[PDB]
């Protein structure tokens, strides 16, 4: 059983999107299907459902989005879609598609309402040193530097590398530019056989970056 | 349309400990509660339905009760793991809405961060700024002081923190701390410092290094 979001985006206030959200193992035409949404300021918000063929495909939505958001699926093809329009900032949010009874949910899909434009990070490593070792342990990172808007996501060795990585949450800098760090902690001695690379993506500004982070001597040896 | 109030907004529980949440409808939603799990970096998961069933695979610990109004959600002995928001909602009427959340915070044993900086790098450098970057790892409680000194001069308004969430084994904190100038003032200077305050510290811990160390 699982459920797909896509569609999502950054896009202008008074703009158009169109989300999607495709099923696979059990029998869709039988389920009630919703849309909820996601901010940090708003929480959980209910946004729109759609019944099934008996209902003549009953539609239902939250009083912030009528008349602007509509509901369909396709059964033939075990799709729901939500078609956005007259977009508010307020409809920024991950957008979740769920059935009814809300057994199951996506990984949801990421909308952006704002009248500014992207940037794209940089990308620059935090090597690892002396100055960042402890007990045979080293710590490394990427710190994704100067972008607009959110998210950007980082993973490390194409995610084959999870353990001790700790990726922090962006800060707004004072220039309205976010900025974030990730870093991991890896055995000082993987050094010398292991590379690190952090894959750093911000769809917004379609940067997709890898950086290869490479240890610094300092005075070490002396 | 109906109002969900859930409460506590936030909740420090000791592993092993209770957590009991409510929600309170403003008007009768019969039994059409439903409780939700959302761990950090992933999409609810339903535990409780109907107000008091639990959900396929959810562990015995968890449980609700309630009709009407008044609602509750129970983890009767937190484990680490079930560090998480929680959300209750109502099913009953349309528009379906939602309690505001319980935010868990796990309490556990003092524990003392291990601190690491970094230098700006020479990429970054070559473009005009210079970031120096200090890392706390695995440290309890959240409280902490970071302090920034260049050649032991200290730094004030040049610094932004960013913590993440606790970890779902081990329930420490890390934090890190970046110190923000050009390449002018770096260039100003020779040692950068973070001086580190915690609880499980028996004295303030300064890493640092030297402009041109590395
Ligand atoms: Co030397």
């Amino acid at each position: 059983m699982k459920l797909e979001e896509s569609g999502g985006g950054l896009v202008q206030p008074g703009g158009s999107m169109k989300l999607s959200c495709v099923a696979s193992g059990f029998t869709f035409s039988n389920y009630w299907m919703n849309w909820v949404r996601q901010s940090p300021e708003k929480g959980l918000e209910w946004v729109a459902q759609i019944r099934l063929k008996s209902y003549n495909y009953a539609t239902h939505y939250a009083e912030s989005v009528k008349g602007r958001f509509t509901i369909s699926r396709d059964d033939s093809k075990s799709s729901v879609y939500l078609q956005m329009n007259n977009l508010r900032a307020e409809d920024t949010g991950i957008y979740y598609c769920t059935p009814d009874g809300s057994d199951y949910w996506g990984q949801g899909t990421t909308l952006t309402v704002s009248s500014a434009s992207t940037k794209g990070p940089s990308v620059f490593p935090l090597a690892p040193s002396s100055k960042s070792t402890s007990g045979g342990t080293a710590a490394l990172g990427c710190l994704v530097k100067d972008y607009f808007p959110e998210p950007v996501t980082v993973s490390w060795n194409s995610g084959a590398l999870t353990s001790g990585v700790h990726t922090f949450p962006a800060v707004l800098q004072s220039s309205g530019l976010y900025s974030l760090s990730s870093v991991v902690t890896v055995p000082s001695s993987s050094l010398g056989t292991q590379t690190y690379i952090c894959n750093v993506n911000h769809k917004p500004s379609n940067t997709k970056v890898d950086k290869k982070v490479e240890p610094k001597s300092c005075h070490h040896h002396h | 349309s109906i109002v969900m109030t859930q409460t506590p907004k936030f909740l420090l529980v000791s592993a092993g400990d209770r957590v009991t949440i409510t929600c309170k409808a403003s008007q009768s939603v019969s039994n059409d509660v439903a409780w939700y799990q959302q761990k950090p970096g992933q999409s609810p998961k339903l535990l409780i339905y109907y107000a008091s069933n639990r959900y396929t695979g959810v562990p015995d610990r968890f449980t609700g009760s309630g009709y009407g109004t008044d609602f509750t959600f129970t983890i009767s002995t937190v484990q680490a793991e079930d560090l998480a928001v929680y959300f209750c909602q109502q099913d009953y009427s349309s528009p379906y809405t939602f309690g505001g959340g319980t935010k868990l915070e796990i309490k556990r044993t003092v524990a003392a961060p291990s601190v690491f900086i970094f230098p700006p790098s020479d990429e970054q450098l070559k473009s005009g700024t210079a970031s120096v970057v200090c890392l706390l790892n695995n440290f309890y409680p959240r409280e902490a002081k970071v302090q920034w000194k260049v050649d032991n001069a200290l730094q004030s308004g040049n610094s932004q923190e960013s913590v993440t969430e606790q970890d779902s084994k081990d329930s420490t904190y890390s934090l890190s701390s970046t110190l923000t100038l050009s390449k002018a003032d770096y260039e100003k200077h020779k040692v950068y410092a973070c001086e580190v305050t915690h609880q499980g510290l028996s004295s303030p811990v300064t890493k640092s290094f030297n402009r041109g160390e590395c």
